[PDB]
């Protein structure tokens, strides 16, 4: 996946 | 370095169900594995140390097992609060390394969005830019269509969407669609409509206004 | 209560140095090591190093030559410095403490410090009201919000009525515009009957540009 620095959540 | 492979990438379960996260090591690491939770906007929270040992303050529904290279984190009855990413960490070998994480998503019943539309503020208009915001509130599942019309002209390429992460209480999503125009363009037109399509709607819902 | 508080988020120009301060309380740096971990879009979680009770440091291999960690025991402060940053050093940086003095299970984390490596410059947001009306009032429920527009870099914080209003609040993930600047909306749903009685204020803080704005949002 990808780590989203805005939400601090994984983003697929 | 030890490579930790977490699988699958995404888990999607219904509340009350049991769920398991897999952490596999590239090389035997004993029971030297730790687990973390990452909620939306949070820093990691330590759930389990050394494969199976409890951490104080962590609900009993969280447990872990395994040794060697094959590890499991378990939630015996998932609550909506459990929406998060989950990471494993090895420390049998220097340096300590983490897996890539598994996303936990919750299913729930279909919920149609509430739609609201917001004209540009007179405040914003003073800058030579107009944002028109269309809000889709508290719906499930994530898939939704927002179509923009200005004077029956289909708008394309000039809007941006943003979706919240899943809500920890009701498991829904909210969505903002923002249509952006020059002040000049905005002034040259009258009817601004966003049209919303969703599984929970029996037909598309349109929210709109006439400028002034 | 054990806590770690990091200095605020911000921009670092390419080839420049990162400085973050971790201020700990609820324990003594003479009894515990303090670790640094970052979280990047590509690599994910990555341990960077640690300063030990007695002042010794270890650095993860690829940061041997550009990472320095120090502390001031008396001030309960741990200082992290990393030289010559590049775009892929954009990450959330954290300080952490383990359960025991020698170990690596991280039970205590700083709130994190989002660092952006970019050649651009810092710019505060303009804050616009998203006013409730009939076009945004269905079944006794009204929606209202704030448009937080044209800032850089992330993050920006938004709360309502100084923290007193949290129920029904959605603050959207920012989106990058073609201008290279970020924009987000924060919305809340409230009883329409309270629109006359209650004041609704979105509190906007853009720490990287020292912009604090309180925007009152009223029916038009
Ligand atoms: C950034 O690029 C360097 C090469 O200059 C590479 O070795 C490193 O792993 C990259 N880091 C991230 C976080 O992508």
């Amino acid at each position: 996946c990808q780590h989203d620095l805005s939400t601090r959540r994984l983003k697929c | 370095d030890i490579l930790l492979t977490q699988s699958p990438v995404i888990l999607s379960v219904s509340p009350g169900e049991r769920v398991s996260f897999s952490c596999r090591a590239s090389q035997s690491i004993g029971t030297n594995i730790h687990w973390y939770q990452q909620r939306t906007n949070g820093s990691p929270r330590l759930l389990i140390k050394y494969a199976s040992e409890s951490i104080s303050g962590i609900p009993s529904r969280f447990s872990g097992s395994g040794s060697g290279t094959d590890f499991t984190l378990s939630i015996n009855s998932v609550e909506s609060e459990d929406i998060a990413d989950y990471y494993c960490q090895q420390n049998n070998n220097w340096p300590t390394t983490f897996g890539a994480g598994t996303k936990l998503e919750l299913k729930r019943t279909v919920a149609a969005p509430s739609v609201f539309i917001f004209p540009p503020s007179d405040e914003q208009l003073k800058s030579g830019t107009a944002s028109v915001v269309c809000l889709l509130n508290n719906f499930y599942p994530r898939e939704a269509k927002v179509q923009w019309k200005v004077d029956n002209a289909l708008q394309s390429g000039n809007s941006q969407e943003s979706v919240t992460e899943q809500d920890s209480k009701d498991s829904t999503y909210s969505l903002s669609s923002t249509l952006t125009l020059s002040k000049a363009d905005y002034e040259k037109h009258k009817v601004y409509a966003c049209e919303v399509t969703h599984q929970g709607l029996s037909s598309p819902v349109t929210k709109s206004f006439n400028r002034g | 209560q054990v806590q770690l508080k990091q200095s605020g988020p911000g921009l670092v120009q390419p080839s420049q140095s990162l400085s973050i301060t971790c201020t700990v309380s609820g324990f003594s740096l003479t009894n515990y090591g303090v670790h640094w971990v970052r979280q990047s879009p590509g690599k994910g979680l990555e341990w960077l190093g640690v300063i030990w009770s007695g002042g010794n440091t270890d650095y993860n291999t690829p940061f041997t030559s550009r990472l320095s960690i120090n502390k001031d025991n008396s001030k309960s402060q741990v200082f992290f410095k990393m030289n010559s940053l590049q775009s892929n050093d954009t990450a959330i940086y954290y300080c952490a403490r383990a359960l025991t003095y020698y170990d690596y299970e991280f039970a205590y984390w700083g709130q994190g410090t989002l660092v952006t490596v970019s050649a651009a410059s810092t710019k505060g947001p303009s804050v616009f009201p998203l006013a409730p009306s009939s076009k945004s009032t269905s079944g006794g429920t009204a929606a209202l919000g704030c448009l937080v527009k044209d800032y850089f870099p992330e993050p920006v914080t938004v709360s309502w009525n100084s923290g007193a209003l949290t129920s029904g609040v959605h603050t959207f993930p920012a989106v990058l515009q073609s201008s290279g600047l970020y924009s987000l909306s924060s919305v809340v749903t409230v009883p329409s009957s309270s629109l006359g009685t209650q004041t609704y204020i979105c509190n906007v803080n853009h720490k990287p540009s020292n912009t604090k704005v309180d925007k009152r949002v009223e029916p038009k």
